[PDB]
RNA sequence: UUAAAGUUGCUGCAGUUAAAAAGCUCGUAGUUGGAUCU
RNA sequence: CAGAUACCGUCGUAGUUCCGACCAUAAACGAUGCCGACCGGCGAUGCGGCGGCGUUAUUCCCAUGACCCGCCGGGCAGCUUCCGGGAAACCAAAGUCUUUGGGUUCCGGGGGGAGUAUGGUUGCAAAGCUGAAACUUAAAGGAAUUGACGGAAGGGCACCACC
């Protein structure tokens, strides 16, 4: 944010967080992350500071936008809570996803059919997937991450401080990132609430597939 | 650099890290040149303008590439006070 | 070449430790290095349980258990296979094996 | 480490020369048992008389007789 | 023991990946599909590869297969995935929150939000696991 | 396959020191006979013909000829 | 114990430099440490610094530019003749082009360069580049 | 082995110390 | 014929990158020998420094191979060092030339004294350090040629370092480490921060960010 | 005999496992010694 | 057991024990001198201190103790890390070293000969401290790597192994 009244975070957005609970992180706290913390309540849950979170969102947005070809943004999610979210994001924004298995040697090996040279790297969790991150250390990729109250910031460039654990929290952050880069590029609008519902970016689980298919 | 006559004799003039001021190496592949975009203060849309940073491979391992990106942004007013 | 950082014995910041005689050998070993093993079992074993249970003059008499602390000098263990050697890296893990299912 | 004060001088110099004795070379030259035991007494050459001719077995990995003189 | 060679599974992978529209869940259907689509010697090779093209299709209609990428099943998984309940799960008339969270919002001047409900802090402190 | 796919030759050179026997194994490549390239392919080898590009249909069209 | 505070000061800043830190707290401080830092500062190798005055001995907080590779001290202080100077720098400094030997002299604390000008000798303190 | 040859050395030394006595 | 497989490749073959310095500026990984080759030149020559047999041991006997050390310089701007292992010494050599070509580094040169003419020596004194060899290069007045052992003298000749005072301490016999160290030294000459370089950097559009359109076309 | 020898090392080497830190502490000479005064 | 003046067993002297004198050496080891400065995290633990809801010693007030959540200073350690080193094993010191200097003490200079000869000196003696040389020799050694082997541990197979 530029301190601007336009980009300044509105209430309806806040409520989305508070429901999805992105302001609740783990009991362990990395010293790199202490900057983004607010205070630790009893029951050892650290409370992430939301203005800070917002600003990081916008920052990573500007970083993504700066890039000309939108296919030069790679987006990666190792674990299952990220998969769907990343795909949708990529579709909305026109970036190249990798969900499921990352293959070591994807960035550094020109013989592979997987090979790609992305200008930027967006990543769901630093802890879960080190692999793409360390490759980005051989090829010069700036890097974004969704960082819990505990994450190594090793080789991340610009980190976003949220709960990356629970489905609802991840979904939200992605959808908000998307809503942001899109409101930025000049597509969509700052007035109209986006057609696309955040609920779309969530993680299924098989239990809910069963519930909703056997409700019909 | 310059001989007595004033010519620049050099192959190239290397870029120094924006955070820590070290010289970014000819072959250092952990280096970053990061582009951050500028909005239009009325609209919130994209200008075509951007402010650029560099960070060497040292500071990336230390993880404090992040901290430095951040306070660089504050010094450029791309990040709000607080 | 130094094999273990802790040198096999648990002694830290004290000079010398009271030595104990091995269970199996009688070989002398400092109390820190000694491979220790605690044993709780029942006096009578598997089958004779069900057998003796019938011959009681008491109803619901629960068998006493036998409690013994063993020490095994480094050699004797490896022979008894209470302890077996493991790889350079997997050496480092001091977490006790999973007898808990 | 070494002692680096100013007024340290002699402690340096003194100490050096002791360790200088521990050097096999210099010891040989400046002790003087070396020259005593040397059959030449420090000369390049020596003139001598022939006592007898002597074959001398070569050392192990190769077989020969070396033709020597006892002078 | 009956287990497919590298040849069998690699071949059925590439055959499926290129020709996914032409294959069907019947054995002899895709058997005659592969007598055409690819060039294979003998028989026992042919038959096996086709069997695996089939087997792999019965696994495809279940969902994503690890080995193959088709734009058709990318599109059917673009249908399947896209879903949304009539209302969001992010909409609740009352969302419960801890006093301190309320403080952090009060820094951002949001202490005026209506939907909130302040819930009682938990009195004991034990978040930790009893070491041993 | 090794029968029609490769050619082996064994010989004896006769010299002051003795005889040196020798073996030379040569393998031929595949397909149509140029006096080389035995026609029938390895039972392992699987060749896949790339899909001939097909026009994606737009709206139904009937053409009488 | 602590002797030669100058040494301990410059060790500290040289380390905070390799670490790539922005500021340093060096303590204690001296009317010598201060004039050394000042001579360093005029050429820019360092930046501006601020003396926390405590009723005992100083602390000095130094602002840092990445421009300082090595900062060092030579213990003991040797008496450096004018004629010697050359040898000294040719031993110490990375090049004729840049870097400095700092000495105290009857005139004041300064650079080998400036003393050459003033035609004075003195004692060596340290050097930087 | 070292310990033992240190031993054989002290046996030898002691015997020398006999075979020359200060009466010799 | 050369078919570029990377983003950096296409930009080169399509002449969108004028000189090599646009690469070095952004410290891009150079993954293709033909980049280096197309860029220079007949200007490149190369040495076989050493061919050493290495042996491995199997139940069967010793299975031998070969390590080739090739030093490819362009006299005056650039050197490279490469090391390759193979069963066949020929293969090993041309492989090592590929490897060396892949690693090419620019060599800064400073004046010794009053700056007149073109830079003939090392800017300030540098230390390459490899595995117990410590090579150290020091400024030298014009005309002194290179004072060193034969091995680092090869590299430094090929760099276009005309005059140098070399010190080397360590176990200097072992060739890999001697060469790799002296190479380190002439690497670190563009990482050394002198007062010359103190001007703040004006940045430049990265090749990637600049040509991205013409990239999308191919 | 000098360089090579940074293999006598003030510049300038070493001392966990290669040669090597005293069992341990007290201790006189010896070396070394915090800030502060135009 | 071929032999066993050795491992194994039954005995058993000196010794092992206490007091009183000597002896001064141990893989006396962290195989890492001592004082000092600076340089990443992370949880633990021992001692003192300081703060903090809430439990308990029964029901309310203060002390006090036990647990609990932190903070500070010394400790014994640990995990972790492209801090940096290192020949490497490894070391948050074995780091801040050719970009070489905080103070200081002991001490090494290829392997043997040898911690022997001799003299001096201490002891009651066993020995301790101090300590050469002639000669002799191209290596002796340190880490790691593939092998081969083990009377070392685990898996694995085979009706030319068994059930
Ligand atoms: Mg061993
Ligand atoms: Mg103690
Ligand atoms: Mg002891
Ligand atoms: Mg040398
Ligand atoms: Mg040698
Ligand atoms: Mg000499
Ligand atoms: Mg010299
Ligand atoms: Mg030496
Ligand atoms: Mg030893
Ligand atoms: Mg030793
Ligand atoms: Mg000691
Ligand atoms: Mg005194
Ligand atoms: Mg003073
Ligand atoms: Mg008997
Ligand atoms: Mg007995
Ligand atoms: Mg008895
Ligand atoms: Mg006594
Ligand atoms: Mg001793
Ligand atoms: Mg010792
Ligand atoms: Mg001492
Ligand atoms: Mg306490
Ligand atoms: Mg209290
Ligand atoms: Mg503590
Ligand atoms: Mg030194
Ligand atoms: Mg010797
Ligand atoms: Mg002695
Ligand atoms: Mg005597
Ligand atoms: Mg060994
Ligand atoms: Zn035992």
């Amino acid at each position: 944010s530029g301190a601007l009244d336009v980009l300044q975070m509105k209430e309806e957005d806040v409520l989305k967080f508070l429901a999805a609970g992105t302001h609740l992180g783990g009991t362990n706290l990395d010293f790199q992350m202490e900057q983004y913390i607010y205070k630790r309540k009893s029951d050892g849950i650290y409370i992430i500071n939301l203005k800070r979170t917002w600003e990081k969102l916008l920052l990573a947005a500007r970083a993504i936008v700066a890039i000309e070809n939108p296919a030069d943004v790679s987006v990666i999610s190792s674990r299952n809570t990220g998969q769907r979210a990343v795909l949708k994001f990529a579709a909305a924004t026109g970036a190249t996803p990798i969900a499921g298995r990352f293959t070591p040697g994807t960035f550094t090996n020109q013989i592979q059919a997987a090979f790609r040279e992305p200008r930027l790297l967006v990543v769901t969790d630093p802890r879960a997937d080190h692999q793409p991150l360390t490759e980005a250390s051989y090829v010069n990729l700036p890097t974004i991450a969704l960082c819990n109250t505990d994450s190594p910031l090793r080789y991340v460039d610009i980190a976003i401080p949220c709960n990356n654990k629970g489905a609802h929290s991840v979904g939200l952050m992605w959808w908000m990132l998307a809503r942001e880069v899109l409101r930025m590029r000049g597509t969509i609008s700052r007035e109209h609430p986006w057609e696309v519902m955040p609920d779309l970016y969530f993680y299924r689980d098989p239990e809910e597939i069963e519930k909703e298919e056997q409700a019909a | 650099m310059q001989n007595d006559a004033g010519e620049f004799v050099d192959l190239y003039v290397p870029r120094k890290c924006s955070a820590s001021n070290r010289i970014i190496g000819a072959k250092d592949h952990a280096s970053i040149q990061m582009n951050v975009a500028e909005v239009d203060k009325v609209t919130g849309r994209f200008n075509g303008q951007f402010k650029t940073y560099a960070i060497c491979g040292a500071i990336r391992r230390m993880g404090e590439s992040d901290d430095s990106i951040l306070r660089l942004a504050k010094a450029d007013g791309i990040v709000s006070k607080n | 070449t130094k094999k273990r950082r802790n040198n096999g014995r648990a002694k830290k910041g004290r000079g010398h430790v009271q030595p104990i005689r091995c269970t199996n050998c009688a070989r002398c070993v400092p109390k820190d290095k000694a491979i220790k093993k605690f044993v709780i079992r029942n006096i009578v074993e598997a089958a004779a349980v069900r057998d003796i249970s019938e011959a009681s003059v008491f109803d619901a008499y629960v068998l006493p258990k036998l409690y013994v602390k063993l020490h095994y000098c480094v050699s004797c263990v490896i022979h008894s296979k209470v302890v077996r050697n493991r790889s350079r890296e997997a050496r480092k893990d001091r977490t006790p094996p999973p007898r808990f299912r | 480490g070494k002692c680096r004060g100013l007024r340290t001088a002699r402690k340096l110099r003194s100490h050096r020369r002791d360790q200088k004795w521990h050097d096999k070379q210099y010891k040989k030259a400046h002790l003087g048992t070396a020259l005593k035991a040397n059959p030449f007494g420090g000369a390049s050459h020596a003139k001598g008389i022939v006592l007898e001719k002597v074959g001398v077995e070569a050392k192990q990995p190769n077989s020969a007789i070396r033709k020597c003189v006892r002078v | 023991g009956r287990v497919r060679t590298k040849t069998v599974k690699k071949a059925a992978r590439v055959i499926i990946e290129k020709y996914y529209t032409r294959l069907g869940n019947d054995f002899h259907t895709n058997k005659r599909v592969c007598e055409e689509i690819a060039i294979i010697p003998s028989k026992k090779l042919r038959n096996k590869i086709a069997g695996y093209v089939t087997h792999l299709m019965k696994r495809i209609q279940r969902g994503p297969v690890r080995g193959i990428s088709i734009k058709l099943q990318e599109e059917e998984r673009e249908r399947r995935d896209n879903y949304v309940p009539e209302v969001s799960a992010l909409d609740q008339e009352i969302i419960e929150v801890d006093p301190d969270t309320k403080e952090m919002l009060k820094l951002l001047d949001f202490g005026s939000l209506s939907n909130l409900q302040v819930t009682q802090p938990t009195v004991g402190m034990n978040f930790k696991t009893p070491r041993g | 396959p090794v029968n029609y796919y490769v050619d082996t030759a064994v010989r004896h050179v006769l010299l002051r020191q003795g005889v040196l026997g020798i073996k030379v194994k040569i393998m031929l490549p595949w397909d149509p006979t140029g006096k080389i390239g035995p026609k029938k392919p390895l039972p392992d080898h699987v060749s896949i013909v790339e899909p001939k590009d097909e026009i994606l249909p737009t709206t139904p069209i009937s053409e009488q000829k | 114990v602590r002797m030669n505070v100058l040494a301990d000061a410059l060790k500290s800043i040289n380390n905070a430099e390799k670490r790539g830190k922005r500021q340093v707290l060096i303590r204690p401080c001296s009317k010598v440490i201060v004039r050394f830092l000042t001579v360093m500062m005029k050429h820019g190798y360092i930046g501006e610094f601020e003396i926390i005055d405590d009723h005992r001995a100083g602390k000095i907080v130094v602002n840092l530019t990445g421009r300082l590779n090595k900062c060092g001290v030579i213990s003991p202080r040797f008496d450096v003749q004018l004629k010697d100077l050359e040898k000294w720098q040719n031993n110490l400094l990375p090049s004729r082009q840049f870097g400095f030997i700092v000495l105290t002299t009857s005139a004041g604390i300064m650079d080998h360069e400036e003393a050459r000008r003033k035609h004075t000798g003195g004692k060596i303190l340290g050097f930087f580049f | 082995r070292a310990k033992w040859r240190k031993k054989r050395m002290r046996r030898l030394k002691r015997k020398r110390r006999k075979m020359r006595q200060r009466s010799k | 014929e050369w078919m570029p497989v990377t983003k950096l490749g296409r930009l080169v073959k399509d002449m969108k990158i004028k000189s090599l310095e646009e690469i070095y500026l952004f410290s891009l990984p150079i993954k293709e020998s033909e980049i280096i080759d197309f860029f220079l030149g007949a200007s490149l020559k190369d040495e076989v420094l050493k061919i050493m047999p290495v042996q491995k041991q199997t139940r069967a006997g010793q299975r031998t191979r070969f390590k080739a050390f090739v030093a490819i310089g362009d006299y005056n701007g650039h050197v490279g060092l490469g090391v390759k292992c193979s069963k066949e010494v020929a293969t090993a050599i041309r492989g090592a030339i590929i490897l060396a070509k892949l690693s090419i580094v620019p060599v800064r040169r400073g004046y010794w004294g009053n700056k007149i003419g073109k830079p003939h020596t090392v800017p300030c004194k540098v230390t390459g350090r490899c595995g117990s060899v410590l090579v150290r290069l020091i400024p030298a007045p014009r005309g002194t040629g290179i004072v060193s052992a034969p091995v680092p003298k090869k590299l430094l000749m090929m760099a276009g370092i005309d005059d140098c005072y070399t010190s080397a301490r360590g176990c200097t016999a072992t060739l890999g480490n001697f060469a790799k160290a002296t190479f380190d030294a002439i690497s670190k000459t563009y990482s050394y921060l002198t007062p010359d370089l103190w001007k703040e950097t004006v940045f430049t559009k990265s090749p990637y960010q600049e040509f991205t359109d013409h990239l999308v076309k191919t």
